[PDB]
């Protein structure tokens, strides 16, 4: 017992020293949509699944244009994500005003992290329960990061969020070597396949749910939306 | 002319043996235009203690009301009387706060303590410094002249009847000094058995 | 320009108040009067800065009516005057500039009427009659001479008439005559002008 | 401290407990009814009095805001006053801007707004009182609006609120649905009748205050109610005899 | 027992509760067709001494966006005041038209303030208990969005929300079509609205409105409602 | 149970218990009815004013009423009379009033 | 936090209608070393006992009587740290208020200030009231003197009183012996006797602390002076 | 969390009122009896004095009776500690009004300020409530003599005569009978208070030291305030005692006259 105790303390520490709050946060990431991240390190792609609650609806976006050289996919609830996104856009704006430099996405990501971490380190703040795959094309190339609501910042050459993340991971490790530092086309095919692994797999591939987003050497932020992915299929 | 002079005014107090006296002018006009020959600038707080104030009229009304607030509450808490001395202090503290601002007032305290049976007078300055008066007390714009007269006219022993003549003539001399035509004056003659109030007859234009 | 006269008979108060309605540097219209009726027991006249007068008057009207409803009682007009004076006393000191002259004309139900004159140094006085502005110079000699304490009702109307003829005669200003008001305990009426 | 802390709690299954309990608090309070005619609006209230050392100086449920609008209430006296004050300044804010008095509905909306505001905001809660708001504007249309601490407001032809509401509501339902004709004498009469049923007899327990247009606000004489009481008894007995005699 | 809690499930408690509160209110119906958006509602009635003439629950935010609201009605009164102003502010600043969607986002930011914790800046202890069906017409034509009490917005072309919603939505499917006449629709809407009712079908408990490009936002009058009854 | 708000809903269980029965408070008319039966038993007199004692009463249930009579009846018995008088009723009504209250009032909501 | 914590108080209304924390403080008072006060009318005597419990001490280091002013003095029963702190705040307030004015302090006003600080702590939470009881002793003119101040926030006048351990028993002794006209020397004899009767662990010229208010207010007795009285009647 | 220390205080419940509010009332009931009789001449105020000893002193007559104005005075029922805090604010508001309005504050307005404070706390504040009741003996120059009562529950009344303190119900009843609507003078009132006061007292002996009595009358200024002296109070009591003896004696003569038992 003491489940309620561990909710009531955000300052929680247990005999095993675990912090349940983080645990809860992880279950919330797994509740979200399916997203993969992939990079060759000269191009980066992300296949993201955009889904719809019912028949008479149409899919809600989970690919956000954060900037004209940096971007994200969200995986978890839409409402919190909006709030974070304003802070990061404004942080990009002053970089442009003052410094007139894009600024390393690596440097950016680290700064955002602190400001969240410190309110877990005291009274108030519930977890934000959105995980992100953050992509951007910086000075030393593209780079990929996973931001977690545990403020666990890691650079990976590919990653995945969504229930049955592991499945797709194992395929990414297998195909990992094939990715090399070329071909646009190949990265997307592997993504389409990989994305199938994340789903229950009883659901057949569809062009209305999938969405493909690229950034690369001479590329900036572009989205392929609906039917538009068929040319590249 | 000044920040105290637009309606002028002078106030005198003289001490007698076994009695004290406070006399003042009355007049209110607006600048130099005399509308009325009345306006009390002396108020009392309890029978025997008299307080005469000499700023601008506007200021005077506000200050008299402040002293009422303070004194009443003070009196209530201690639950016993206030002394003359106590009033003097109070005025100082108030005088100190107004010093940054354009409320400048000269008070004069007069009264005869009848739970101690001694005469008491003081004057206070508009920068807030209290100066304990003796035998004669001056206030008003006419002060330099007024001082001259008070040093001359006084004699060491005084009876209310002699004291009455002394103030009256003082008051008579004083109204000629005004360029603001401050006509009308009151006298209060205080004894620790009686107070007399007299309005006096004087020049009229 | 700015002018206001008053006289308190022991049965009513007549006051002369200013008029304009198209006044810039020309005359073409005059109909509007810088007075607000404080209630029906008290009436108030005012002169000073034109913008400040309306701003001041409205705050005082708003408050007095609240107290009337809350107590379910009416304040004496004397009571009202010290209140008004206290507000104006603050202002003078402050950065905002209310330094306007007010005339509170009041009728006491069982104390008889009372007339109050307020200056811009903030000074409250009661006078059986007084005046202010350019009007005052001419009127006050008449008022002193023709008036005698507790004169009749009939006599006041004649006395006010004389003023208009003096104002015409000596010649001042460029707009003609005054607006006159009657304040009584039958409320407020009007004394027509030529 | 500053004490921001939520005193309020949130629903555990779609029920605000505290607001359920506010409706109970209204059930415990007095009985008030309001009727509208077309030149009249009647507000009746019942009284419990067994003291005769108590002064009738005392404040009464029918409360004066603007000169043709009154407010009647159930709850606590104390809470109602704060509500009155807010209205009295507000009418005056409007009096200055609009240069005329406003509609009744508008006044109501302000009070309502604070109440829902106190639920929705942290570290506050509403008084939980319910009122009857009635008046006129320039028009002779009579207005009865109902305010309730569920943060809502509404129009009614007739209304009754407070203890023992069900019996009277239905009575009233009979009483005025055959009237599209003014009958002001009868309307007061009918209201006293309505109210009679809860007092357990005694005009000594009944206060009617009548608001007719043209600035007419009255609290009835002991005598006027006594005349009305006599007319009701005489007509019931005479009618009983009369129905048997007619055989038609 | 915090309500500042995230919840062990990680699915916040308070949001879930709101859906229940909503199941208690009326039924509100929207079909947006190829040209025009229709919103139909039940404003209901109960007693004969009541004036629902007074009552409404479908409001025009502006003359080109409207909304129908459903749930704890007092909250929605707060909700609209903020939105209505915000729209109007954009007209001062650029004198131009806002999208239905932009307006819906602005209000969703305000949906998150619950708590006094440090995930939300306090002002409220809890959220708005209402869903809204936000309609408008612009250059992206007539569109409909479903504002979800979960502080999020989903796009729609047809939706019912209400007590009856589970059935209604099923009923809504057969009658919906990607292309159908606007007038035809109004009759189709009327049929679902009839089915849910236990109380009489009169023009004094149900309200229609539509927006068409040729005549702005228009609230449908009684005389008009009575005619619609005659046809079906 | 004295108060049912002490109870638990587990305890009730709908579909065994569906009825919750509430005794209203003392209502003025009722006091007179209850009383008429209690006096019948006892001696009565032509100087008794039944209403006046009931009127003087407020918020008192049948037990105190049954009790008042019993108390008064004892006084009479000491006098060795079977006639009852106003006076008897007054002392007994006062004793029971003395004992219940020492509170201060929450009335005057008007 | 830095402004969070307990806004309401630890003390709480009871269906008893008593105040729990308040009840405990009468106990807190109870534990105190023996205290008495005698008003000699023209004089005032306050006395107490210094218990001693470690031979290792210095001088006569800390007291249990401290002068607030040159005219009023306090002694107490209850907790010592609370006493030091209580004296500091008051002592600050007494000087500041009565140097605005040049009038000397009235007794009642000090009592009004000590009680308010005690009472605000009852009103507010986070902090607990003090659990001391004071004897405010002064002299001034022909006025009455000798006053008592409760941890409750209440004040009373007395002619004589006692505090510390077995307060009720000592007061009963006190009640009988203390009557009519007495002398300042005489009042001291009695107070030692009343303290001895309450308990004697011993009495020396360092178990006793006696102070008086008489000529020109508060004066501190020499150790020899008191010892002369011990011999004067043991 | 950020708060969880609390005992879930100062909230509602199915009670439909507030627990804490209710609690206070019983404590009011404990405290010594205070009585107000209002008559067409003057206002009579009497209060019964608690514990007094010979080691205890009298520094004023004022120890239940407090002057809020030079025409208002009150009897406070409640713990001393709270009351002195409250009293000061009440004195202070009259002085504001005095400053502006330049004449005394209405009685009704002064009573309105006290309820407003309390109510705020009950909606929400973070500070525990309190409980004090005042009985107001007051005058006016266009509404005549006023007596009022205040309670912490936010219910205040006006009375011809009321009593609160110990044995409130019985005292109120007796008070209602001896009274006559109008036709009351001070002299009648002197007797009336004591007669009712004795019946609530358990201590069979009555003495001038257990009572405080005062009357507020008019003649001069706005009023003359009278604080009654112990010899005068003792005189009223003896005179009154002799009247109770005298009544009893007449009654015994009537019983003998009917036929003795």
């Amino acid at each position: 017992m003491f489940r309620n105790q561990y909710d009531n303390d955000v300052t929680v520490w247990s005999p095993q020293g675990r912090i349940h709050q983080i645990e809860y946060a992880m279950e919330a990431v797994k509740q979200g949509s399916a997203t993969v991240g992939l990079k060759s390190k000269t191009h980066a792609v992300l296949v993201a699944l955009k889904r719809a609650q019912s028949e008479l609806a149409a899919h809600q976006k989970k690919i956000l244009h954060v900037d004209n050289h940096i971007g994200i996919s969200i995986a978890g609830l839409t409402a919190d994500a909006r709030l974070l996104c304003n802070f990061m856009r404004q942080e990009c704006l002053d970089s442009r005003f003052v410094f007139d430099r894009p600024l390393p996405v690596s440097r950016l990501v680290s700064l955002i992290g602190s400001k969240t971490q410190i309110p877990t380190q005291r009274y108030g703040r519930r977890p934000y329960g959105v995980g992100l795959l953050i992509a951007g094309y910086d000075d030393m190339g593209p780079h990929i990061f996973q931001t977690c609501p545990s403020a666990n910042y890691f650079d990976c050459r590919a990653m995945s969020i969504g229930a049955r993340s592991q499945s797709a991971r194992t395929y990414l490790e297998r195909h990992m070597s094939e990715f090399m530092e070329c071909n646009l086309n190949e990265l997307v095919k592997h993504g389409l396949r990989a994305l199938r692994e994340t789903l229950p797999a009883e659901q057949d591939l569809t062009t209305k749910n999938v969405s493909i987003g690229i950034v690369g050497k001479d590329l900036e932020f572009t989205i392929y939306d609906d039917d538009d992915v068929s040319p590249f299929l | 002319m000044s920040i105290m002079s637009y309606n002028g005014g002078a106030v005198m107090a003289m001490k007698g043996k076994n009695c004290v006296a406070i006399a003042a002018d009355r007049r209110f006009g607006i600048q130099a235009q005399m509308v009325t020959t009345d306006f009390q600038k002396i108020f009392p707080m309890g029978d025997r203690l008299y307080i005469g104030l000499a700023g601008l009229a506007t200021d005077v009304q506000t200050v008299a009301q402040r002293l009422k607030f303070r004194l009443n509450l003070y009196e209530l808490k201690e639950g016993r009387q206030i002394k003359p001395y106590t009033l003097m202090s109070m005025v100082a503290n108030l005088l100190y706060e107004k010093r940054f601002g354009p409320y400048y007032t000269e008070p004069v305290i007069a009264g005869l303590d009848p739970k101690t049976f001694k005469p008491f007078i003081c004057s206070l300055d508009l920068i807030g410094c209290p100066m304990v008066t003796d035998d004669f007390v001056v206030s008003g714009t006419c002060a330099e002249q007024m001082y001259g007269m008070c040093e001359s006219l006084w004699e060491p022993n005084m009876d209310p009847d002699h004291l009455f003549e002394t103030i009256s003539q003082a008051m008579l001399n004083a109204v000629d000094r005004d360029a603001v035509s401050g006509m009308g004056v009151i006298v209060h003659i205080i004894e620790k058995d009686k107070i007399t109030t007299r309005t006096l007859k004087a020049r009229m234009d | 320009m700015e002018y206001l006269i008053g006289i308190q008979g022991p049965d009513y108060v007549l006051v002369a108040s200013d008029r304009v309605a198209a006044s810039n540097i020309v005359q073409m219209k005059d109909d509007h009067d810088k007075m607000f009726k404080m209630s029906e027991k008290i009436l108030l006249l005012c002169v000073g800065e034109a913008g400040d007068t309306v701003q001041f008057a409205e705050y005082i009207q708003k408050n007095v009516q609240l107290y009337k409803m809350r107590n379910g009682y009416e304040l004496s007009p004397t009571a009202a005057a010290n209140f008004t004076r206290r507000n104006l006393a603050d202002c003078l000191r402050s950065r905002t500039p209310y330094h306007v002259n007010l005339l509170l004309a009041g009728y006491d139900e069982h104390e008889g009427p009372a007339l109050y004159y307020m200056d811009y140094l903030a000074a409250l006085a009661k006078a059986p009659f007084a005046a202010h502005g350019y009007g005052a110079f001419l009127t006050l000699s008449i008022l002193d001479r023709y008036y005698t304490p507790t004169i009749s009702r009939e006599r006041a109307v004649e006395l006010l008439r004389k003023c208009l003829e003096e104002l015409q005669k000596r010649f001042i200003l460029n707009l003609p005559t005054f607006s006159v008001r009657i304040i009584d305990k039958n409320g407020i009426h009007d004394l027509d002008n030529i | 401290m500053s004490y921001d802390r939520a005193i309020t709690v949130f629903s555990p299954d779609g029920h605000l407990f505290q607001v359920e309990y506010a409706q109970e608090a209204v059930k415990k309070g007095s009985t008030a009814v309001g009727v509208r005619g077309r030149d009249i609006v009647v507000l009746g209230v019942e009284k419990k009095s067994v003291a005769k050392l108590q002064d009738e100086r005392t404040v009464r449920k029918i409360c004066a805001l603007d000169d043709n609008v009154c407010m009647a209430f159930a709850g606590l006296t104390a809470d109602a006053r704060i509500v009155i004050n807010r209205a009295r300044v507000e009418c005056q804010s409007h009096r200055l801007t609009v240069e005329d008095p406003v509609t009744v509905e508008y006044i109501t909306r302000y009070i309502a707004s604070l109440k829902q505001r106190y639920t929705q905001s942290n570290g506050r809660r509403p008084f939980g009182i319910s009122a009857l708001i009635v008046g006129f504007d320039f028009d002779g249309t009579p207005r009865l609006y109902q305010t309730d601490p569920s943060g809502t407001y509404h129009a009614w032809k007739a209304n009754a609120i407070g203890r023992g509401a069900k019996s009277v509501r239905e009575f009233l339902e009979k009483n005025y649905t055959d009237e599209a004709i003014e009958t002001d004498d009868l309307t007061i009469k009918l209201v006293i009748k309505a109210l009679l049923e809860v007092v357990q007899s005694g005009g000594k327990n009944i206060e009617l205050a009548v608001m007719r247009r043209d600035q007419s606000l009255k609290i009835l004489n002991p005598e006027e109610i006594e005349k009305y009481v006599a007319e009701i008894e005489k007509e019931k007995e005479e009618n009983e005899k009369k129905k048997q005699k007619k055989a038609s | 027992r915090g309500v500042n809690t995230f919840s062990p499930e990680g699915r916040l408690f308070q949001v879930e509760y709101a859906i229940e509160a909503i199941k208690l209110g009326s039924t509100a119906i929207g079909i947006q067709t190829s040209e025009g958006v229709c919103l139909a509602v039940e404003k209901r009635i109960t007693s004969p001494l009541m004036e629902p003439s007074s009552i409404e629950k479908i409001v025009e935010i502006d003359a080109h966006i409207g909304c129908a609201m459903s749930g704890l009605i007092a909250d929605a009164k707060t909700l609209i005041d903020k939105a209505r102003v915000e729209t109007q502010n954009h007209w001062f600043t650029y004198n131009e038209t806002m999208t239905v969607e932009s307006v819906t986002q602005a209000v969703s930011n305000l949906a998150l303030q619950f708590g006094e914790e440090d995930a939300d800046p306090g002002a409220m202890s809890r959220p708005f208990g209402v869903a809204l069906l936000f309609g408008g017409v612009d250059e992206k034509g007539p569109q409909l969005f479903h504002m979800d009490p979960s502080g999020t917005f989903v796009q729609c072309d047809a939706r019912a929300i209400g007590s009856a919603s589970e059935g209604a939505q099923s009923s809504l499917q057969e009658v919906y079509h990607k292309s159908m006449t606007l007038k035809e629709a109004i009759k189709s809407s009327l049929i679902i609205l009839k089915q849910v009712m236990e109380e009489k079908l009169n023009a004094t408990n149900i309200e229609l409105a539509t927006v068409q490009p040729g005549q702005n936002f228009h609230m449908f009058t009684k005389e008009e409602l009575e005619e619609v009854i005659k046809d079906i | 149970t004295n108060r049912i708000e002490t109870l638990d809903p587990a305890l009730i269980r709908p579909g065994r218990i569906d009825r919750k029965i509430e005794f209203p408070l003392p209502d003025e008319k009722t006091k007179k009815r209850i009383f008429q039966i209690h006096t019948s038993r006892m001696t009565l007199a032509d100087d008794v004013t039944l209403d006046d004692l009931i009127m003087a009463k407020d918020d008192l249930s049948g037990a105190d009423i049954k009790a008042i009579c019993t108390e008064a009846g004892l006084m009479a018995l000491r006098e060795r009379r079977m006639k009852v008088t106003n006076e008897d009723f007054k002392k007994s009504k006062e004793n029971v009033l003395y004992k219940k209250q020492e509170g201060t009032p929450e009335g005057l909501y008007l | 936090m830095a402004e969070r914590g307990y806004s309401f108080s630890l003390t709480t209304f009871s269906p008893s209608g008593k105040l729990v924390q308040i009840e405990y403080a009468l106990a807190a008072v109870a534990g105190g070393a023996p205290s008495v006060g005698i008003k000699a009318a023209n004089g005032v005597v306050l006395a107490t006992e210094k218990k001693q419990k470690s031979i290792l001490y210095d001088e006569r280091s800390v007291h249990k009587v401290e002068p607030i002013t040159k005219h009023i003095g306090l002694v107490y029963s209850g907790m010592g740290p609370d006493y030091r702190v209580l004296v500091h705040r008051a002592r600050k307030l007494a000087q500041q208020y009565y140097l605005v004015y040049q009038e000397p302090i009235p007794t009642a006003q000090l009592v009004q200030r000590v009680a308010s600080v005690m009472q605000e702590y009852t009103q507010s939470g986070g902090v607990r009231p003090f659990g001391v009881s004071l004897l405010i002793c002064g002299w001034n003119e022909g006025r009455p003197y000798l006053f008592q101040s409760d941890p409750s926030g209440a004040y009373f006048a007395w002619k004589a009183t006692a505090m510390g351990k077995n307060y009720v028993n000592g007061k009963t002794f006190l009640e009988k012996r203390y009557n009519e006209d007495l002398e300042l020397e005489d009042a001291i004899h009695t107070a030692i006797l009343t303290l001895k009767e309450s308990f004697e662990g011993q009495m020396t010229e360092d178990n006793i602390e006696v102070g008086i208010c008489n000529e020109a207010g508060f004066r501190r007795l020499t150790p020899t002076e008191v010892k002369d009285y011990l011999a004067a009647i043991a | 969390m950020s708060r969880r220390y609390d005992s879930r205080t100062t909230i509602f419940s199915p009670e439909g009122r507030l627990y804490q509010v209710e609690y206070a009332m019983e404590a009011i009931g404990h405290a010594g009896t205070c009585l107000g009789i209002l008559a067409n001449d003057g206002v009579l105020l009497a209060a019964e004095r608690r514990n007094i000893h010979k080691l205890l002193d009298e520094v004023f007559f004022s120890e239940k009776i407090y002057k809020l104005n030079e025409d208002m005075a009150c009897s406070v029922a409640g713990i001393t500690s709270d009351a002195n805090v409250l009293t000061n604010e009440l004195r202070l508001i009259a002085q504001r009004y005095l400053l502006q309005y330049q004449e005394p504050i209405p009685c009704e307005q002064l009573v309105t300020a006290l309820c407003d404070i309390k109510q705020a706390y009950t909606q929400f504040g973070g500070k525990r409530p309190f409980g004090v009741s005042l009985l107001y003996i007051g005058w006016d120059k266009h509404y005549g003599f006023q007596l009022y009562q205040s309670d912490p529950s936010g219910n205040y009344g006006g009375w011809k005569a009321t009593c609160i303190g110990n044995n409130s119900a019985a005292a109120v009843s007796m008070l209602k009978q001896d009274y006559k609507e109008g036709e009351m003078t001070l002299k009648s009132a002197l007797a009336l208070a004591i007669k009712v006061l004795n019946k609530t007292m358990d201590v069979s002996k009555l003495s001038a030291e257990k009572v405080e009595i005062a009357t507020l009358t008019r003649e001069n200024g706005k009023t003359v305030i009278r604080v009654l002296k112990q010899k005068e109070v003792e005189q009223l009591i003896k005179k009154h005692e002799e009247e109770e003896a005298k009544a009893e004696r007449e009654k015994k003569e009537k019983e003998q006259k009917e036929k003795d038992k």
